[PDB]
């Protein structure tokens, strides 16, 4: 029932009695359901380190996974440039579920289409697919560029992509001069990140390979940014920001900043803003080029290496107060600007802020997931700021990134109850956080069913969520925030502290039996 | 409004299109008669899409994994194949349950084989197996586990059905081998028929020789209704009021063994037509069991239902079945005189899957509102033979609507209302336009039944008449 | 009581030409016969049929919309002795996927009934390399239960016959299908009859049948036919007799036991490969 | 000016002995050459490196868990003549999918700089049953620019080399891929030679040359040898030096016209 001034929507609806009552008739009735006691004790086993030792030795199966596939980062990468559609040749099921993913995390239109190879495609190819679907998509959504990823169907297959996309022009389905740069972005090699490294590679090439002789090394005076796969809007951003403040010239490849943000006036933007082709073509001749997040650039950084001749700056991602350091005096160096007074006093306010809340911080114990560069710039900041990393998480995390975090880890004294965890899932980083219970977790939504399943076992094992990273879908326009530079740091460490904070408010809000602590100042 | 005008509307919509693709999509676009009978006669369905035009649609392991098989909550179901297909669809849809998850229950959790290259190139049969013996290992409780084929399993040929027969056999375990490999069909559909049909050969003939359940003349089952925000408990509420007895619900907060004990059931009760109808025809071609479609969405088709299925048993569920009413009419009643002023005369577009789209128009009747446009993603030609008689006449049909079409549609109908999905719905905001989403209820709901209709009619008001969309143009401008 | 067989063997060995020309003999002997190809390039049926063709299962899925617009009558024919023929098909060469093709042509195949049971033998043609699961189709459970290999004398048939026995032992073992036997297609080699029952017996089974090197079958297939329809009374005809006559009555249905390169090179040099 | 060359033709045909006789060749006359098999039975450096196991890209990916953990001097061998080779690998038969095998281990290949180093020529090995995108992963732009088919006088191997030239069509109209002639591998037939030089004008190619059938071929495989190291003064050695040389020197690679199965039944009828 309902009252009409007070409707209830699921919940609480069905706590009232009468679907209590229901639920238990069908429970008892038809589910033939594992006894409570039974469930009770499985639940508890779960917990313990018999357990955790029986989920480590996991040889085939994965549970709770931490990373995406290849063509949802090369549909990020391709939606970064002007007037671009995103193109995954293969199944249409695919691009379905890569234009929800980001819609939910971003909360706005993604715009990406497909050549819906079926089943006789699988068999004779996807070649004819290809020719009408460059053609309609061209005619239909009039992008000015068109960047073509595959399924794992058209990978397994062999679909060669730069055979079709070319014989649909020599049969004059597209126009010879209309771009059409690929990428192949097998789903079973590596992560959405790995996706991202091949589409912007294969763009870089399209544009400069053919037209390297007359390019000058450091002719245009701009440094060119490469920001990798990236879900926060403030992190292009501050980027722009710092560089402009520099009054650095420079070049972000890949910007989907504008297109991820569009504004509600009464009119559908399917494109917005975006790096230009001129801006690709004339790559070769700035300074330098820098990569944002290197663990995952590495084809990009061979091709611009070899082929731009940039001496790519070994360079950590800027996070956190050391590697924003570093990135601006390389950045200073590169382009002969010194760095300017308002970067320097933004520096010490942030330095500010870690002396005023170092006492809530010091100390506390975290758990942590997410890509490698992002993770290694969180363990990173955290050890700055006096906290200790315990469960440190990168399910497409490397060998070689797990020597360089553990290598920073050893470098603080803050880092010595802390191990580095690659190519497993959150149901080990459920055991974890179990049998070597942490203070906080910080990753994506995905964490809340972890913080579900502590709190069943006792509000004193809970292990409170704290959510960045990607995806959030589970909280509204967090995707605006920063993590990188001076002011991501500041929004971080506001985050953690307030964090801590917030939950030693709600231990102490017991009346006469905690509330001694329960402090008005902090 | 106004048939030539329409048939000028979807012409010029057209005219964007190259030659081969403006041929197909005429085919799909159609003037509503609700005299047409045959519907093959005005509109093509459940064909193949158009490459490069933006097609809504999903793939068919979508349907099967992520319709009929993921809902069932003591299986474990395998994503098999690499790690994309089973992370987007992890808890996308809210196909709700009771449980203690990742002890008895398991809906929500993202089980996958996690193919790597040497997979592929070696085959993952040996994987499989490996994997069905961690899940033991891992997750006792466990009643049965399904193997959800991915794109590459499909074409490797891995023989997923002789690792189900003997690590079944090994282990005494119901383990399900489902093709639903993404490139099958060209749509979500095929994936429903698949896994209808795996449900069939694998699970429910389990107990044909077990006559151990006692079963009343008042037993039914729910087919087809997948719990969205609960939808399916606010449904089987009204039958069990009625005095009906509603032994299984395929799938939502389902488990396996409700599925094995529905070939005892005295009618199956069929709300999604489109998924389901395969089992069902099944159900009555092997067990003699009837089906009947029923609709649940708002208090006239519910009540049209109620009492539609309690004249199928006696005089005394008829009773009961006035007396539910009875019970309810108040309710309803104050729903309609508080929401309908707020509603009434607006006029709304749809766009779902293969049932909502025909299925949600009499609630929005209900509150005085109009349904000028629908369509479906992946509907065959008998939805669209139920679907002409429940619109009005001259109210635009879409089939497999393209990204562009339906946007331009929108332009010049212009709509107060706009019922779509998740990849529709940010669009729609930015031209001004109230949208709410009839896949997930926008994290609300349930829908379904006279509790139900209460907050569909609360969602469209507070969404139609929200002061935000007076606010999109700027006073300088 | 139907019986499925499926037939492997290097590329060009004759796999095609024999397994049409001993199911025109079973036909002639009155059995009931379906010969399903497995092979991409789509000439299993061509000596049946009369004509080279046949529409293939994949092209007509492609011609109807998808596999499921798709009718039996339209791509089940039959020709010779009312043998009834059937081809997968595939694309060209080097781009697609062959495999897939062949998984959905039999899946079709098992769904539409044409497993009808008028049937005395099945028969598959399958593609000389076997490389994915999709050619191991056939011998999953179900499907075949005796596999005929077919080779000759020469060092790179007989390599490919136990290359071919290798993959068989993963189906024979989850599944009841067995090795039946070796054909001898001769290609007129020193000493090659027996040079191909040592090899049988190292793996466990036997040469089932020589068949002689014949350019009667080079006359009969530009005339797209079997010997047996070709010339009734050709001593090449009576061969494909007496190994029809052989795989009906055959019991010698083993798990093979590969042997390894060592063991091959040593066989061919005890029978003379060495000597000039 | 790397060469890089494939070779295909019909299952059986002599393709990658062809092959690994004609690179012992151009080693012998101080060429740098890197031959690449890419067929899962993994035979196409046997004869050159004859001496210690062969590890495959595939098989050590395998081990590794995956193709980035991989090392270049892992899975490439120098063997006769210091004829570097390697091997894609792949499953056994009726398993796995040995088509991604040849994409896998070429990108390897690719990202692991293989194709630096001052080679004058690669040659992909490729297997008889072109059944998917995978096999033709050599002729795909930056990889082969040449194809040599071998075929014979018999009817299933003119029929493979029209059926291969057709399937070449798309990769070379969309790319530098060109026909750079096809190999007659003798089988005694009656006036082959003359035939194949009609094959292969109707194609619009050449035959590049005729290699007799020898037995000492098949002597030097069971020994596992090229004929070039086996036998240096064979007449069938101074037959792939003679082949060898013509390769060296050839300069010409046209876009295949397959013809009809008809014009190739009047081809063996008039003849
Ligand atoms: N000129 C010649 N004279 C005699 N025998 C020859 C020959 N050339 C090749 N052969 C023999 O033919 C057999 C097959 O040779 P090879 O293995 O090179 O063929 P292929 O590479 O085309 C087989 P596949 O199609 O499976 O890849 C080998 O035993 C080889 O020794
Ligand atoms: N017994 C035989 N005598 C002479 N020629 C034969 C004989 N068997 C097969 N051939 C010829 O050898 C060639 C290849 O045979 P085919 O059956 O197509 O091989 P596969 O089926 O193994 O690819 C065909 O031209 C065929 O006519
Ligand atoms: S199953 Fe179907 S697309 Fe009948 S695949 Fe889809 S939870 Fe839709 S219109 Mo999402 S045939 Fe259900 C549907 Fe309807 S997932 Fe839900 S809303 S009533
Ligand atoms: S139709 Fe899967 S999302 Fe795809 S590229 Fe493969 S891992 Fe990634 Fe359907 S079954 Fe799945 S969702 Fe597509 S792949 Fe096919
Ligand atoms: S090897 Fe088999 S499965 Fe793999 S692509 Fe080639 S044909 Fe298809
Ligand atoms: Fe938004
Ligand atoms: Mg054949
Ligand atoms: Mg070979």
């Amino acid at each position: 029932s309902q009252q009409v001034d007070k409707i209830k929507a699921s919940y609480p609806l069905f706590l009232d009695q009468d679907y209590k009552d229901m639920l238990a008739k069908k429970r008892d009735g038809f589910e033939e359901k594992y006894p409570q006691d039974k469930i009770d004790e499985v639940f508890q086993w779960t917990t313990t380190k018999e357990y955790q030792e029986l989920n480590f030795q996991r040889e085939a199966l994965t549970v709770n996974p931490a990373k995406a596939c290849q063509p949802l980062g090369a549909v990020l990468c391709a939606l970064g440039f002007e007037k671009t559609m995103p193109y995954v040749h293969g199944s249409q099921g695919c691009v379905a579920y890569f234009r929800s993913y980001f819609n939910r995390h971003f909360r706005e239109p993604v715009s990406c289409v497909s050549d819906s190879m079926t089943e006789d495609a699988a068999v004779f190819g996807g070649q004819q697919n290809m020719k009408d679907g460059l053609q309609n998509c061209k005619a239909t959504y009039k992008p000015d560029m068109i960047a073509v990823s595959t399924t794992c169907m058209a990978e397994v297959i062999g679909d060669d992509l730069n055979a079709f996309i070319n014989n649909s022009k020599k049969e004059g389905f597209i126009p010879d001069e209309f771009p059409v740069p690929f990428a192949h972005t097998p789903s079973f090699v590596g992560s959405h990140v790995t996706g991202w490294d091949n589409m912007f590679e294969g763009i870089a090439r399209y544009f400069t390979l053919k037209s390297m002789d007359d390019k000058v090394v450091g002719s245009n005076k701009k440094i060119n940014i490469v920001p990798g796969f990236e879900t926060y809007l403030g992190n292009f951003r501050v980027i722009k920001r710092m560089l402009s403040e520099m009054g650095v010239g420079y070049s972000l490849l890949s910007d989907p900043e504008e297109v991820l943000d569009t504004p509600a006036d009464g009119q559908f933007r399917m494109y917005a803003g975006g790096t230009t082709q001129e801006e690709m073509k004339d790559a070769p001749n700035a300074l330098n080029t820098v990569l944002l997040q290197p663990w995952h650039l590495e084809k990009t950084k061979k091709f611009v290496e070899g082929t731009w001749k940039h001496e790519v700056p070994k360079l950590n991602i800027p996070m956190g107060l050391d590697w924003t350091d570093e990135f601006l005096m390389k950045v200073s160096e590169i382009s002969g600007q010194p760095i300017p007074a308002s970067l320097t006093k933004e520096r010490g306010r942030l330095v500010d802020m870690m002396t005023d809340s170092h006492t809530w911080l010091h100390g506390k114990r975290f758990a942590l997931w997410g890509d490698p560069d992002f993770v290694m710039g969180l363990v990173k900041f955290l050890l700055e700021l006096g906290c200790e990393p315990v469960h440190i998480l990168c399910h497409n995390g490397n060998k070689r990134w797990k020597k360089a975090v553990d290598a920073i880890l050893a470098a603080s004294p803050y880092g010595k109850n802390a191990t580095v965890y690659i190519g497993k899932d959150l149901w080990h980083l459920r055991s974890l956080v179990f049998t070597d219970k942490p203070d906080f977790m910080i990753g994506n939504s995905y964490g809340k069913f972890i913080q579900r399943d502590t709190l069943h076992k006792g509000k004193e094992f809970e292990v409170p969520l704290i959510r960045i990273g990607f995806p959030i879908f589970d909280r509204h326009h967090l995707h605006r925030s920063t993590t990188l530079g001076y002011e991501g740091a500041m929004q971080i460490l506001t985050t953690l502290v307030n964090s801590i904070l917030e939950r030693l408010d709600e231990e102490t809000r017991g009346m006469q039996a905690t509330d001694y602590n329960h402090d008005l100042v902090r | 409004m106004s048939r030539e005008e329409v048939e000028s509307l979807i012409q010029e919509v057209l005219e964007v299109y190259p030659e081969k693709a403006r041929k197909d999509r005429n085919k799909h676009l159609a003037v509503n008669d609700p005299a047409v009978t045959q519907s093959k006669k005005c509109i093509i369905s459940n064909k193949k899409s158009q490459p490069g035009l933006m097609t809504i649609r999903g793939c068919a392991y979508a349907g099967s994994k992520g319709v009929v098989w993921g809902p069932i909550k003591d299986m474990i179901h395998i994503s098999h194949g690499p790690v994309g297909c089973g992370q987007y669809s992890r808890a996308g849809r809210r196909n709700y349950y009771i449980g203690t998850t990742g002890v008895n229950a398991f809906v929500t959790m993202n089980f996958t084989s996690d193919f790597q290259e040497k997979d592929i190139v070696f085959g993952g049969d040996k994987k499989l197996a490996k994997l069905i013996d961690e899940v033991e290992t891992l997750f006792p409780l466990n009643k049965g586990i399904s193997v959800q084929s991915e794109c590459p399993i499909g074409l490797i040929g891995d023989d997923i059905e002789s690792v189900s027969k003997v690590k079944g056999a090994e282990l005494s375990k119901t383990i399900v081998p489902v093709r639903c490999e993404g490139f099958r069909g060209v749509s979500q559909s095929l994936g429903h028929h698949i896994a209808n049909d795996a449900v069939r050969d694998w699970v429910l003939g389990k107990r044909d020789e077990d006559t151990t359940f006692a079963s009343t003349p008042y037993d039914v089952a729910i087919i087809g209704d997948y719990n969205i925000g609960g939808d399916a408990w606010s449904s089987r509420i009204l039958l069990e009021e009625m005095g009906l007895r509603c032994v299984a619900q395929w799938s939502g907060d389902g488990s396996i063994s409700e599925i094995e004990l529905t070939p005892k059931v005295k009618l199956n009760l069929v709300h999604c037509y489109r998924s389901m109808n395969y089992i069902s025809r099944h159900m009555e071609e092997k067990y003699g069991i009837p089906w009947m479609e029923y609709n649940f969405f708002g208090p006239t088709k519910t009540i049209e239902s109620l009492r539609a299925i309690a004249a199928k048993f006696d005089e005394s569920i008829q009773k009961k079945c006035e007396e539910v009413i009875a019970k309810y009419k108040p309710e309803w009643e104050a729903v309609v005189a508080k929401y309908r002023p707020r509603l009434e005369g607006k006029r709304v577009m749809l766009y779902i899957g293969g049932l909502r789209p025909r299925h949600v128009i009499g609630a929005y009747e209900d509150l005085g509102m109009e349904v000028v446009g629908t369509g479906y993603e992946f509907a065959h030609n008998d939805d669209y033979d139920r679907t002409m008689k429940e619109m009005g006449d001259s109210t635009l049909l879409y089939d497999d609507v393209t990204g562009y079409e339906f946007e331009e549609f929108v332009k010049r109908i212009k709509p107060d209302l706009i019922g779509s999905g998740i990849k529709e719905k940010f669009i729609f905001q930015k031209m001004g336009i109230p949208f709410r989403q009839m896949h997930s209820w926008d994290y609300s709901g349930p829908y379904h039944g006279f509790d139900g209709f209460a907050i569909f009619a609360r969602d469209m008001d507070m969404t139609l008449n929200n002061p935000c969309w007076k606010k999109l143009q700027a006073p300088w401008e | 009581a139907m019986r499925q067989c499926a037939i492997y063997g290097k590329g060009g060995i004759g796999k095609s030409t024999t397994t049409q020309n001993l199911v025109a003999a079973l036909a002639e002997m009155g059995k009931k016969v379906m010969i399903v190809g497995c092979d991409p390039k789509a000439d299993s049926t061509r000596l049946i049929l009369h004509s080279k063709a046949q529409n293939t299962i994949m092209e007509m899925a492609a011609e109807a919309g998808t596999v499921e617009d798709l009718e039996l009558e339209d791509v089940l024919k039959a020709g010779y002795g009312g043998v009834k023929c059937v081809e997968s098909g595939g694309p060209e060469p080097g781009v697609g996927c062959a495999g897939r093709g062949v998984i959905t042509a039999i899946n079709f195949l098992e769904e539409e009934g044409a497993y009808e049971d008028d049937l005395d033998f099945v028969f598959y043609d399958v593609l000389g390399d076997v490389v994915c699961g999709g050619f191991a189709m056939p011998i999953r459970e179900n499907k075949a239960q005796e596999i005929y290999i077919v080779c000759s004398g020469e060092m790179m048939a007989m390599y490919a016959a136990n290359n071919i026995s290798k993959g068989i032992v993963k189906y024979a073992n989850s599944g009841s299908v067995r090795l039946g036997g070796l054909i001898c297609n001769s290609r007129n080699t020193d000493r090659e009859d027996e040079l191909i029952i040592a090899l049988a017996n190292k793996l466990g089974t036997q040469m089932i049948h020589f068949v002689p090197r014949d350019n009667v079958v080079q006359r009969a297939e530009i005339r797209r036919m079997t010997v047996i329809e070709y010339d009734p009374k050709a001593k090449q005809a009576d061969e494909y007799r007496a190994l029809a006559r052989k795989v009906v009555d055959n019991k010698l249905l083993v798990i093979p036991n590969p042997i390894t390169m060592d063991e091959l090179e040593e066989l061919l040099m005890e029978f003379g490969i060495m000597e000039v």
